[PDB]
């Protein structure tokens, strides 16, 4: 399909991968005994393979030459399940830090003692700033038109 | 008692008067050696650490060099001889530029007295300074000394090669 | 109002707890730079310039030393729960040669349950190389029980030792005189600490250990084995294996101590059935020591007419070379904290790498000789703490000099008249290392390009021109021929490393004649000349850490301090502190080469199994005696040929070696970015930065500041070691775990 | 509690107690979810 | 300017340019540098304060 | 020799002058600033370039500045 | 035992002045001390002053500074340092005019002082082939 790779549920080497390392499993599980911890440990590996690897076929995953997934990030949704839904993911949370981290330097810059608060945060006013994180991206586009969000001359420059 | 002392009784010389520094083994021991030792010419100080020199110099270069012999070879001799002569050469050559960049005078012992008395209002670093006052320090000295190691060099490796001939041959 | 301790000289308060820095002058004003932080860490212990008074320094170390204590104590109490709870143990007892010992399981999650190797008796876990399970036999330890109990022991000690500091710091804080009693200290620490710990543990060996071993080895099951107390209960169980306890205590009374040679043996060699030393050589051995131990502490004059003056003996030992000669050293050692820490590092670590040859020379332990990779990692591990603790006690030695030395009370002493002569002792200390290096290393550089030339014959090898090491060979006859002709007591050498028999353990070789030829010549001048250059540069920084030709007053300016500046030509490094920078670097290559040494010598010539006709292959055969010669041999034969199994651990349960070997390799190379920069460019790049972040109105009140010059090194030489040492352990156990 | 609650409200204790949180519910998401590749969605 | 005054540093070799300091005093006599300005920021050296001159110091309105 | 320069932001706290190490600084009268006297550097034959004079500035950017120039014996603190 | 009667009770040490302060400058500090106190000295070690005129002699300025800086911590004040050239060109150097350079002295002219801040320099392309 895409760059030439094929599903993953009708590629060869995928099920001879599966099949290869389960029978590696099972080897080391003949060498144990009954019921004992070291035998149920090891099928708990050989299930969860199974597990991994049926999912794996059955997720819209493109696998190469050598029965590995290969993800799709062009930008295409109909593979959008692998780089931009975490994408998605990512950026709110890692937004959520920046802006929560922001607001917490900006409210303790304007006290009396803005460096002492820096090493040992105000819990309280932390635990107020980090749970307001979850609207960032309105946030952010509510400063950043009224100004508030950019600097403009007041920044320090170098002699040239 | 005490066997370190400051040397000549100067507290703030970089030098102490050690049981090595100032004993009289060492006294008469650098006194008998031949760049110290009194009555000896500038050329025959130079002769003779060229002799002695080239003498243990041909040992290494005969043993341990690329065509030894654990039996007597005329070869392993000749290549030892020939090695031995030309790094008493480089040495000569080392010498000789040593004492072109080093010294301007021909008679010293004198200068220095020229210009504590006569003055010495000139360029300076040779009517006035001068460092040391043997002969060994004037550019005819150098020279001479260069000639005498060179010479005694090439001599003494000759020497040193025809012993080892007769010790590898009849003993 | 005790003459000893103070009582409540400090209040129990969290007051403190928050306000970071309290105890410095400088930094409790608050941090107003990134700086500040660091400078947090680094002056935490620097206790000599947060008070101006011997006694609060001192109170201070006391109680760090209860801490960590405490620390250790909860350390070795994770050992014996982790022994109790998650380990082989029980199954390695009945099977010691083909069990591997395993004290950690690994969680399975995110696939790491690989990590759980089959180590045998019916476990998954880590493959331990602490040597835990052979000490824990060599012990009596039978049971997981009694693990689990010397836990609980540990976690209550560890409790009672930060009790025990919180309680000298907080409301009984010795008094200086108490703490400048080294009379009566050594007296003790000689006596009481160690010779009646010897002698408590020659009673724990006589009356647990060498019965319990005994019964171990005559092929008991440790569940038939009577419990240890009974031991001492019934003197019937301990008179069978040891018929010489049916007279009881009387011939130690009645000077018969001849009849106690049932127990207190002096065989030397090995046990052959365990490969270790003999139990009952060791009891004797203890016990011995306890009595001198105990002898030796009576000799200092502490509160009787009676012992020595410690002043009154250094006081004495003048000379015509020495002039005052030892007089003003004993002030010197009760009035500075460094010099003491100085003297106890340097030989701390010696004795750590003593002990490190000594374990391997003569295995102690039951089943510990044919386990080789606890050998390694045991012989590696102490080594490089033997190395780190010498670097320490140069490094506090030069802080000595800097901070604690008083030129006034030291005239013409022997450390006035080191000093007067530096000059001399440093120049001759270059020659000797340009001397040794050249020799070792171009000898060896000489056999690789020969090599390389197609001139086999004119190598330094045993075929070719041979460096044999005579003064090592005659020293190992001496000791072959010590028992009954020096030794005569002696039924056996002390070390078959020696010369002797092969001892083997279940066809593996425990210990072997380790023979010296021209390759172990040659490496044995690589170490001396490493050792020469470490030394130099740690002297080096001691003698020049008060003043120079270039820096006449650097005294002035502390230890610590990165340079005087650009001019003299550059004056980057003087201090004292660059040179145990420097040293830590050296020290680092000097102990690789020595582990590397003993790894491959061993593998070569040691190591290995042997047939049941007896001949004799080893791990790797023999390749170290014509491939240890040459640079290129030493990373094709060794470096490249034993780094196979790091490489090709990956998805097996190495396979964390690999991963560890990686990250080492990454950590090292980091190291550089510290070490080949400077503060200057990162700073500038900060500044940009700080554009960025004011731009973005999230610029930090806590202005950022790139790492000072010294934190830099120290940062920079932190990694490197870190890298190197991981990389080299990783390696290592791999490699020794594999084969 | 008054100075004790002002320690652990210091940088090194809370970031201690953040990064725990942090890492304790990843690893847990990764326990009960493991071998996730891609989004579950 | 005055004491307590807010201005703004305009000379460019300055730790605090485009930086506004608060003034601590102005000095009446004939120095070249009267204006001695506070700022919470301290410089590369650890210092929090210097003297600039009347052209090199803008007030904030 | 290196070379060495004092500008007129100097406060004549004398800092300079009392850290170096070779005598090249001296404080001389002056009236452009309160104390009344202003840094000079009058032996600049004996300046190494430690730049201990600047590290001891309280100055904005300096008021002492060292340049470092051509080298001599005295310069590169040559005790040989 | 010593040269002079006014050096200090110093044993020699190898960290004194080389060949260079022989035919190129030597430098003497000289004071005078009210008791014979124990001093470490900028070379080596420990030596002992003389209960009055006290004469030392060292290979550069800086060693000679450091030692009339450590003599401040005795309430010595008196110290002068001198220049030797190979003969015996002697040269005042540290109380130059009597005065420590630290206090002001009427009679030093300013030598080395721009009128105007670092950012008045001029441009290094405008300094170019001159
Ligand atoms: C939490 C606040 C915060 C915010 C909003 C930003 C924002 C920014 N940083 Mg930044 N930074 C921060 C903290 C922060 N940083 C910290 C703590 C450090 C020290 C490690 C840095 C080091 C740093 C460098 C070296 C660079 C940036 C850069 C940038 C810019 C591009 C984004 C980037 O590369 O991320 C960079 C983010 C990191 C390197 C990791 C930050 C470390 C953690 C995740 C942040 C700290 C969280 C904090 C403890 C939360 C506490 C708040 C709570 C008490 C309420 C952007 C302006 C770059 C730039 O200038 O581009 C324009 C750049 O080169 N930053
Ligand atoms: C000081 C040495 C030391 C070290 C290095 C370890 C290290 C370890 N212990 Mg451990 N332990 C120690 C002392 C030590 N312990 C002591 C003194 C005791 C007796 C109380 C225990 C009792 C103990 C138990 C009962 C268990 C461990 C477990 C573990 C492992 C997982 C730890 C973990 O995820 O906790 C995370 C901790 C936090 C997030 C708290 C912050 C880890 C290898 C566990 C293990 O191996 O599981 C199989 C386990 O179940 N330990
Ligand atoms: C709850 C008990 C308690 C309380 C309230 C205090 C309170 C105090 N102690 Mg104290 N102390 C205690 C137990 C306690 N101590 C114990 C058990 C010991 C023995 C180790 C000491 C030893 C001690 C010394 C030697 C000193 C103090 C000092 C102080 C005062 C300042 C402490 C500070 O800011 O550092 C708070 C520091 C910490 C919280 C760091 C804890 C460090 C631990 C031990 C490291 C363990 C980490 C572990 C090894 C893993 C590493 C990875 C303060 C009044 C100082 C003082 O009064 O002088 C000004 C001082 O010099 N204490
Ligand atoms: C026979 C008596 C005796 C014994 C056994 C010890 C033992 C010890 N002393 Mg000690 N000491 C003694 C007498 C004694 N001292 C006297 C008389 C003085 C006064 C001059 C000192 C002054 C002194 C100082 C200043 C320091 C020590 C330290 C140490 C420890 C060294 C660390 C070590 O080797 O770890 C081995 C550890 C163990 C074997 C663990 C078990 C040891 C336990 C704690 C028994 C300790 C015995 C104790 C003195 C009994 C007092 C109980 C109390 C209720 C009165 C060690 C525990 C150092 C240390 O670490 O500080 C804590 C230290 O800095 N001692
Ligand atoms: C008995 C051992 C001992 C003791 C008591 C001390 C005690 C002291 N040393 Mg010292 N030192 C030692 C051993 C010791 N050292 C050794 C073995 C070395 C050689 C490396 C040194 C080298 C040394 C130097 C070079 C200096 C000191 C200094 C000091 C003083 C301040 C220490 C401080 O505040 O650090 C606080 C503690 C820290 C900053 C911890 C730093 C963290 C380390 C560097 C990294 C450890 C990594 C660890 C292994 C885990 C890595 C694993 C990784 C995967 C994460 C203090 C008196 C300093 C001083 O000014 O003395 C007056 C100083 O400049 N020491
Ligand atoms: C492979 C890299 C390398 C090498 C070769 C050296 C070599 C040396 N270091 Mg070291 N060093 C290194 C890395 C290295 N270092 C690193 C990374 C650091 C950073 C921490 C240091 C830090 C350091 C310090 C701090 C010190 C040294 C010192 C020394 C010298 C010890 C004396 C000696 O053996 O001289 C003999 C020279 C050699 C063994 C090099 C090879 C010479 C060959 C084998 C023989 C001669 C060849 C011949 C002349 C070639 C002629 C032909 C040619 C003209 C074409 C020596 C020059 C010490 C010193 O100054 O010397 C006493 C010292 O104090 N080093
Ligand atoms: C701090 C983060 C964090 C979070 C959000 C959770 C969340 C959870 N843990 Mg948990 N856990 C954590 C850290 C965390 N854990 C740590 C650090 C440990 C020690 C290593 C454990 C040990 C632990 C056990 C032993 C169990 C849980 C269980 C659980 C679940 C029910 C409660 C829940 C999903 C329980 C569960 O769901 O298992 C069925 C359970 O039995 N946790
Ligand atoms: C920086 C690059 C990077 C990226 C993009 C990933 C991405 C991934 N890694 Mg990975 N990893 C990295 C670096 C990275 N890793 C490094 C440096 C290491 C070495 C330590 C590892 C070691 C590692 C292991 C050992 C494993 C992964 C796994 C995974 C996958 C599962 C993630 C997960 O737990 O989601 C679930 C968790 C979240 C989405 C957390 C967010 C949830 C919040 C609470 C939502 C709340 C708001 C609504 C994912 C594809 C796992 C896997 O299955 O691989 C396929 C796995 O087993 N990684
Ligand atoms: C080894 C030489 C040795 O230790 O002899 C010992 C020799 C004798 O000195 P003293 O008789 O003065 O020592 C008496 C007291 O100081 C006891 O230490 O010491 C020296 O002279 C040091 C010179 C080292 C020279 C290194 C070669
Ligand atoms: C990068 C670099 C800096 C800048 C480095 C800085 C500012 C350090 C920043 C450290 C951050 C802020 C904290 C550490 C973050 C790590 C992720 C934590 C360590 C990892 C743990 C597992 C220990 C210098 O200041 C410097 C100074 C002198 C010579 C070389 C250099 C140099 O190379
Ligand atoms: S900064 Fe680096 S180079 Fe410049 S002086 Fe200090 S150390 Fe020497
Ligand atoms: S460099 Fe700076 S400190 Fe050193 S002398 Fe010249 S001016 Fe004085
Ligand atoms: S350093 Fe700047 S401020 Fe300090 S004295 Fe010299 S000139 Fe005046």
């Amino acid at each position: 399909d895409i760059g030439g790779l094929n599903p993953c549920k009708d590629s060869e080497v995928f099920q001879k991968r599966l099949a290869k390392t389960v029978k590696k499993l099972e080897n080391r599980l003949k060498k144990y005994e009954e019921g004992t911890p070291p035998q149920i440990a090891i099928q708990q590996q050989i299930t969860q393979t199974k597990q991994r690897f049926t999912r794996y076929a059955d997720s819209n995953l493109l696998c190469g030459n050598d029965g590995l997934p290969h993800l799709i990030t062009d930008g295409r949704w109909s593979h959008g399940s692998e780089f931009l839904l975490p994408s998605i993911l990512f950026l709110y949370i890692s937004g959520w830090i920046g802006w929560v981290g922001r607001k917490y330097i900006r409210t303790v810059g304007q006290t009396s003692n803005p460096t002492e608060k820096e090493i040992i945060i105000d819990v309280p006013l932390a635990i107020s700033i980090m749970t307001s994180g979850f609207l960032w991206p309105f946030a952010a586009w509510q400063e950043f038109l009224s100004g508030d969000l950019i600097a403009s001359d007041e920044t320090i420059t170098t002699s040239p | 008692v005490s066997f370190i002392k400051p040397y000549r009784q100067d507290p703030f010389v970089g030098h102490l008067a050690t049981p090595i520094t100032t004993s009289a083994f060492t006294r008469a021991y650098l006194k008998v050696l031949p760049a110290y030792r009194p009555g000896l010419t500038p050329l025959s100080r130079g002769a003779e650490i060229g002799f002695t020199h080239g003498y243990f110099l041909i040992g290494p270069f005969y043993t341990y060099g690329p065509l030894r012999s654990v039996e007597f070879s005329l070869t392993s001799l000749a290549a030892g001889l020939l090695a031995a002569i030309t790094l008493l050469l480089i040495l000569t050559v080392g010498l000789s530029i040593y004492g072109q960049v080093t010294y301007d005078v021909y008679d010293n012992a004198l200068i220095v007295k020229l210009v504590r008395q006569m003055v010495g209002s000139e360029r300076t670093q040779d009517l006035p300074q001068i460092k040391g006052t043997s002969e060994l320090d004037t550019v005819l000295g150098w020279q001479k000394f260069s000639e005498g190691f060179f010479s005694g060099g090439l001599i003494g490796s000759i020497v040193a090669a025809v012993g080892i001939a007769l010790y590898s041959t009849y003993l | 109002k005790s003459t000893i301790v103070d009582f409540n000289p400090v209040e129990t308060s969290f007051e403190k707890w928050a306000k970071p820095g309290q105890f410095s002058r400088t930094l409790a004003k608050g941090p107003k730079t990134t700086t500040w932080i660091w400078n947090l860490h680094a002056d935490a212990h620097d206790f000599d310039i947060q008070t101006n008074s011997l006694q609060e320094v001192s109170r201070k170390i006391f109680s760090a030393h209860f801490g960590q204590l405490a620390v250790i104590f909860l350390w070795l109490s994770g050992m014996h729960f982790h022994g109790a709870y998650f380990s082989n143990y029980s199954a390695w007892l009945t099977n010691p040669t083909s069990t591997k010992p395993s004290a950690q399981i690994v969680w399975p999650i995110v696939g790491q349950e690989v990590l759980n190797a089959d180590v045998g008796g019916n476990f998954q876990g880590i493959q331990i190389t602490s040597g835990f399970f052979q000490l824990w036999r060599a012990e009596g330890i039978t049971s997981e029980v009694e693990l689990y109990w010397t836990a609980v022991g540990g976690l209550v000690a560890s409790f009672l030792m930060l009790f025990a500091g919180w309680f000298h710091y907080h409301k009984a804080a010795p008094k200086l005189e108490w703490f400048q009693n080294v009379e009566s200290m050594l007296n003790h620490h000689l006596a009481g600490l160690l010779g009646l710990g010897s002698l408590s543990w020659a009673g724990h060996q006589i009356h647990i250990a060498l019965p319990i071993n005994k019964l171990l080895d005559l092929g008991v099951s440790p569940e038939e084995i009577p419990l240890p107390y009974e031991f001492i209960l019934n003197r019937d169980l301990i008179a069978q294996l040891y018929p010489s306890f049916n007279k009881g205590l009387t011939p130690f009374f009645t000077l018969n101590w001849g009849e106690y040679s049932d127990f207190l043996t002096f065989k030397g060699g090995l046990n052959p059935v365990t490969g270790g030393l003999w139990l009952t050589d060791t009891a004797h051995h203890h016990l011995a020591i306890a009595v001198l131990f105990i002898v030796a502490g009576h000799m200092y004059k502490t509160n009787w007419f009676l012992g020595h003056s410690i002043k009154t003996i250094l006081e004495a030992h003048k000379g015509p070379f020495t002039g005052e000669g030892h007089k003003g050293l004993y002030e010197v050692l009760t009035t500075s904290w460094h010099a003491q820490l100085a003297i106890n590092l340097a030989l701390f670590g010696s004795l750590s790498i003593i002990v490190a040859h000594h374990m391997y020379a003569m295995p102690p332990y039951p089943y510990i000789a044919i386990d080789y990779p606890t050998q390694l990692s045991l012989f590696t591990h102490h080594v490089w703490i033997g190395g780190f603790c010498i670097v320490g006690g140069a490094a506090h030695g030069a802080i000595f000099f800097v901070r604690d030395y008083n030129a006034a009370n030291n005239y013409n002493n022997l450390i006035d008249r080191v000093i007067r002569h530096r000059d001399a002792i440093i120049s001759h200390l270059n020659w000797v290392c340009i001397f040794l290096g050249c020799h070792s290393f171009g000898l060896y550089v000489h056999n690789d390009t020969m090599r390389a030339l197609g001139r086999s014959q004119d190598l330094f090898s045993d075929n070719a021109i041979a460096l044999k090491p005579i003064f090592a060979q005659f020293i190992q006859n001496l000791h072959t021929l010590a028992p009954g002709s020096t030794a005569p007591n002696a039924l056996t050498t002390v070390s078959y490393a020696f010369g002797g028999d092969v001892i083997s353990v279940g066809s593996k070789i425990a210990m072997m004649p380790i023979s010296l030829g021209t390759a172990d010549f040659l490496v044995h001048h690589i170490h001396a000349f490493t050792i020469h250059v470490t030394v130099l540069i740690l002297l080096k920084g001691v003698l020049y850490s008060r003043n120079s030709r270039l820096i006449p007053d650097k005294a002035n300016l502390g230890f610590r301090f990165p340079c005087d500046g650009p001019g003299r030509g550059g004056t980057c490094q003087v201090s004292a502190w660059d040179h145990v920078f420097l040293g830590l670097f050296w020290m680092y290559n000097s102990i690789s080469i020595v582990i590397f040494h003993f790894s491959w010598k061993m593998q070569s010539d040691v190591w290995g199994t042997v047939s049941p006709t007896g001949a004799v292959s080893h791990i790797t055969g023999g390749n170290f005696a014509q491939s240890s010669i040459t640079i290129n041999g030493w990373l094709r034969d060794f470096l490249w040929s034993q780094a196979a199994q790091v490489v090709q651990s990956y998805g097996s349960s190495l396979s964390a070696y690999g991963l560890i070997f990686l990250g080492a390799h990454f950590i090292w190379a980091f190291s550089l970015m510290f070490l080949f920069s400077g503060r200057g460019y990162w700073q500038e790049l900060i500044e940009s930065i700080v554009w960025a972040h004011n731009k973005l109105k999230v610029a930090p009140s806590i202005q950022p500041r790139a790492l000072s010059i010294t934190q830099g090194r120290a940062v920079g030489v932190a990694h490197y070691l870190l890298g190197g040492i991981g990389t080299t352990w990783a390696f290592f156990l791999a490699r020794i775990i594999s084969v | 509690m008054k100075d004790f609650l002002k320690y652990l409200s210091t940088a090194p204790v809370l970031l201690t107690a953040w990064l725990t949180f942090t890492a304790g519910f990843v690893i847990e998401i990764n326990r009960f979810y493991p071998d996730a590749l891609t989004f579950p969605f | 300017i005055q004491k307590g005054s807010t201005v703004r540093i305009l000379r460019k070799e300055s730790y605090w340019y485009n930086e506004s300091g608060t003034v601590v005093v102005v000095d009446q006599s004939k120095v070249r540098y009267p204006v001695l300005v506070r700022f919470t920021k301290v410089n590369y050296a650890g210092t929090n304060t210097n003297n600039f001159g009347l052209n090199e110091v803008e007030e904030v309105v | 020799s290196h070379t060495v320069k004092i500008y007129d932001t100097c406060i004549g706290c004398t800092q300079c002058v009392r850290a170096c190490p070779t005598d090249v600084l001296e404080m001389v009268p002056w009236d452009g600033c309160k104390a009344g006297q202003i840094a000079s550097a009058p032996r600049t034959e004996d300046c190494v370039g430690c730049k201990r004079c600047e590290t001891a500035c309280p100055t904005d950017f300096l008021s002492v500045r060292v340049y470092l120039g051509g080298e001599t014996t005295r310069s590169l603190g040559l005790a040989y | 035992k010593l040269k002079q009667s006014d050096f200090p009770k110093f044993e020699g040490s190898t960290g004194g002045w080389l060949s260079a302060a022989k035919n190129e400058e030597k430098y003497v500090i000289i004071w005078t001390s009210k008791d014979a106190s124990l001093f470490e000295m900028p070379t080596g070690g420990t030596a002992k002053m003389n209960a009055g005129n006290n004469v030392a002699y060292f290979a550069r300025k800086e060693q000679c500074l450091a030692l009339g800086s450590q003599l401040r911590g005795f309430k010595i004040t008196n110290y002068k340092i001198f220049r030797i050239y190979p003969p015996l060109d002697i040269t005042l150097l540290h109380p130059f005019d009597g005065v420590f350079p630290e206090k002001v002295n009427q009679g030093r002219s300013p030598v080395g002082k721009r009128d105007a801040s670092i950012g008045g320099n001029p441009n290094p392309a405008s300094l170019k082939f001159q």
